[PDB]
Formats: structure tokens, C-alpha cells, sequence
């Protein structure tokens, strides 16, 4: 488990290497409705479903068809005309009071970010001196390992 | 949530590391302990 | 969705904190045994 | 200023009392009638005990509505929650190979455990 990130001071050729050895061992070991069907199947199939293209393009002098598509026109256009007129009486005004709550919304993000950041940076602060702590005590115990190495020759 | 882990299964792996190392050091003190007694005797034939 | 990212991303860094374990204990091992070749050897 | 459930941003939300999460209405009183649980922390509540403005501006170009923007409601509805089982799917697949590798990492630090300790072991044993 115990390997020091901020101690050991490691190349790219040991991850190469150590990737191989992990490697190796790798050579060794080896509720919706009908709704659902309809979604999942138009993308897969990548095809959205026609609407009515008909309103748009139209025709005079066609026939009971075309006069039933000729009213439709009139009576959307008032539709739209007067859904144009309660828009321009209010104006900007409307526009711009939702603008105002969007950045309301996107501070408190921000805020999170910042948050997110100091508890990130408190909990690698804190690792930081164990790593160091433990270090010093590996190095104290190689100083004396080798010690002993040269110590048991020089009495025999 | 990845520096909370690394934390916590880390500072287990130290004592591990360190007791490790500390009982390694200890039978290196042994050999060290007795080498030096077959040096002392050598005074005591003398 | 996340919480699958969570297990993914606290594998993937124990994994290359693991791997570094390896990369220590092989040049240890390795120093283990030129020194007692060339201590055996005399 | 969210839902806690859709990724909405709600017209009447609702807070529960067990774990304080506003909700959009009628997505918490779909959960508790499927099941009487909080849905984040999996307590009990009740319809009861929940406790209760926005402005878009809909467009100058506001037909369109039947037609293009309610298409591509639809349209974007589907193809991202394909994309997202897709994402799901990977991430289940790059589930089975981060723990595969972890495990044969395990067995490598065993195998050198044995090998390390041995082989100062037979240092020290050299000496005598």
C-alpha cells in the first residue's frame, strides 16, 4: 500500500516499468413505458419524427383542404400578433430582470468551486507532512542499516 | 473525494512501513551485538 | 453514473499509488543482490 | 435554486424536514407515492411532511413552438440519454479493468514482500 508521492522525488521509465511487471500479472489472470422504446430507438436510429411542415408553405385558389389551411393561417398570425404586442409592452424590462437571477445562480457555483479548492488543498496539506514525517524515519533506519552492514564485517 | 481516500488508506501504510522497518532494524542490532563479544574474548586469550 | 466515477477514480489513483510500491521494492531487491554477489564472490 | 431530482429549475419548490433539499413538487410527490422515502437519504416521509418567481423571456420568434422548439425538446431528451447509457456502459467496463489490475498488482507486492525481506535477510546471514 505505502508509497510516498511527495518524498519520493520516481521517472517515467519506472511507471514503464512497473506498468510491465502489473502488466504481466494481467497476461496471467486474464423502467419506463412504451415511451423508453420510442427514445432509445429514434437515437439509435438517429432519425427525429416529422412534425407538420404544412402551415408554412400553403397555396391560393386550392380547394376545401387549402381553405382549411388558408383559416389556420389567419387565425395563428392574430395568435402571433397579439403574442408579440403583451411581449414589446413590458420590452427589455422582462429580459432583463432574468438576467439578474442568472447571476445569482451562476455566483453560488463559484462559491462551491472555491469551497471544493480549500478542502482539496487541506486534506494533501495535511498528507504532506506525514510523508515527510515518515521519510526521516526511513532515512534514520537505512543510516543505521548500513552501519550494521559495515560494522559485522569490520568484527569478523 | 480522492484526496479523502488517498488519506485515509495511506496513513494506515506508514505504521505498516514503519514497524516493518523497525523489527528489521532490530535483528540488525543482534548480529551487531554479538559480533562485538568474539572481538572481546579476543583480549581475554591474550 | 458518479458514483461508479468515484469507485473508477479512487481505483485508478490507489492503482498508479500501488504501482509505485513496485518501482521501490524492485531496486531494493535489485541492490540486494549485486551486493551479497560481489560480498559472496570474496 | 435547483431541483434536486431533474436538474430543473422549480415553479413551486418543496422542502422536505428530514434532510433539507428543495425539490420541484410534483417530481418529490411522484417519489413518495412510488415510495414513501426521502430519495437523497433513503428516510421516511411523507407527502405531509414536506413544506412548501422565475421569469424566462420566450423568445421575439415565440408554429415554432408546435413545430422546431418542442422537436428539439425531444430530440435532445433522446439522443442524450443514449449518450448517457452509453457513459454508463464504459464506466462498468472501466470498472472491471481498474480492479483486474489493482488485483494484479496486490499479487506482485506479495511476491516482492517475500522476496525482499529474504534477500536482506541473507545479508544478514552472510555476514556469519
Amino acid at each position: 500500500m505505502d508509497g510516498l508521492s511527495f518524498v519520493d522525488k520516481i521517472p517515467d521509465g519506472y511507471k514503464n516499468e512497473i506498468d510491465q511487471l502489473v502488466k504481466k500479472e494481467f497476461a496471467n489472470i486474464k423502467a419506463d413505458n412504451s415511451v423508453s422504446t420510442l427514445t432509445n430507438a429514434l437515437y439509435t436510429e438517429y432519425l427525429k419524427q416529422r412534425n407538420n411542415k404544412k402551415r408554412r408553405t400553403p397555396d391560393f385558389n386550392d380547394d376545401d383542404d387549402t381553405l382549411f389551411l388558408e383559416e389556420y393561417r389567419r387565425k395563428y398570425p392574430r395568435i402571433d400578433t397579439s403574442r408579440y404586442i403583451p411581449n414589446e409592452s413590458s420590452e427589455v424590462s422582462l429580459l432583463g430582470i432574468v438576467d439578474s437571477y442568472l447571476k445569482h445562480q451562476e455566483i453560488v457555483l463559484d462559491t462551491l468551486l472555491p469551497q471544493t479548492v480549500s478542502n482539496q488543498w487541506r486534506i494533501n496539506n495535511d498528507y504532506i507532512r506525514q510523508t515527510c514525517t515518515i521519510v526521516e524515519e526511513m532515512n534514520i533506519q537505512q543510516r543505521k542499516q548500513i552501519n550494521d552492514l559495515e560494522i559485522y564485517r569490520k568484527r569478523l | 473525494s480522492t484526496l479523502c481516500h488517498h488519506s485515509l488508506p495511506a496513513l494506515i501504510e506508514g505504521q505498516r512501513k514503519y514497524y516493518a522497518d523497525y523489527y528489521a532494524y532490530r535483528q540488525e542490532i543482534r548480529s551487531l551485538e554479538g559480533r562485538r563479544k568474539r572481538l572481546q574474548a579476543m583480549l581475554n586469550s591474550s | 453514473l458518479d458514483s461508479l466515477t468515484k469507485k473508477l477514480s479512487t481505483v485508478m489513483y490507489e492503482r498508479d499509488a500501488a504501482k509505485l510500491v513496485a518501482a521501490q521494492l524492485l531496486m531494493e531487491k535489485n541492490e540486494d543482490s549485486k551486493d551479497l554477489p560481489k560480498s559472496s564472490q570474496q | 435554486m435547483l431541483c434536486a431530482i431533474s436538474g430543473k429549475v422549480p415553479r413551486r419548490p418543496v422542502l422536505s424536514p428530514k434532510s433539507r433539499t428543495i425539490f420541484e413538487k410534483s417530481l418529490l410527490e411522484q417519489y413518495v407515492k412510488d415510495t414513501g422515502n426521502d430519495p437523497i437519504t433513503n428516510e421516511p416521509l411523507s407527502i405531509e411532511e414536506i413544506v412548501e418567481s422565475a421569469q424566462q423571456a420566450s423568445l421575439t420568434e415565440s408554429i415554432p413552438n408546435l413545430l422546431t422548439s418542442l422537436q428539439n425538446e425531444w430530440d435532445a431528451i433522446m439522443l442524450e440519454n443514449f449518450k448517457l447509457r452509453s457513459t454508463l456502459d464504459s464506466l462498468t467496463k472501466k470498472l472491471s479493468t481498474v480492479m483486474y489490475e489493482r488485483d494484479a498488482a496486490k499479487l506482485v507486492a506479495a511476491q516482492l514482500l517475500m522476496e525482499k525481506n529474504e534477500d536482506s535477510k541473507d545479508l544478514p546471514k552472510s555476514s556469519q
